[PDB]
């Protein structure tokens, strides 16, 4: 059915103070293989 | 820069002495205090020359051109990034 009378966004209340790091976790085994500049640091 | 623009003449720096009285800087040397100032070297090393003062000459050094790229402190894979601004 259409309804336009609730808020659907309710999943914040139950977020933790892990949550974007958790979901960054998460998300760590989708991702492309990063690009390099060829050495480890500009001190290098 | 301003003091670099022209040539001086100074000579080799004589013995100054404490004066007993008030430990004041005492000389003896007339031309302690002289420096010539010329527009070019040729003018000094003309009037060394012709007053019979044994000079030497130093040469002119200028900064050389630098290379300076404001991009250059956030280069992708070189050294020369900068850590902080």
């Amino acid at each position: 059915p259409f309804d336009n009378t609730t808020y659907k966004n309710l999943q914040h209340h139950d977020y933790s103070t892990y949550t974007f790091l958790d979901l960054n976790l998460d998300l760590s085994k989708f991702r492309m293989p990063q690009p390099s500049s060829g050495r480890e640091s500009p001190r290098h | 820069v301003n003091n670099t623009k022209k040539w001086k003449m100074e000579f080799d720096t004589r013995e100054r002495w404490e004066n007993p009285l008030m430990g004041w800087a005492s000389t003896a040397d007339p031309l302690s205090n002289l420096v010539l100032t010329f527009s070019t070297k040729e003018d000094a090393i003309a009037f060394a020359e012709k007053n019979g003062w044994s000079y030497d000459v130093e040469e002119r050094k200028v900064p050389k051109p630098k290379s300076k790229s404001y991009g250059a402190n956030f280069s992708w894979n070189k050294r020369t990034r900068v850590s902080t601004k």
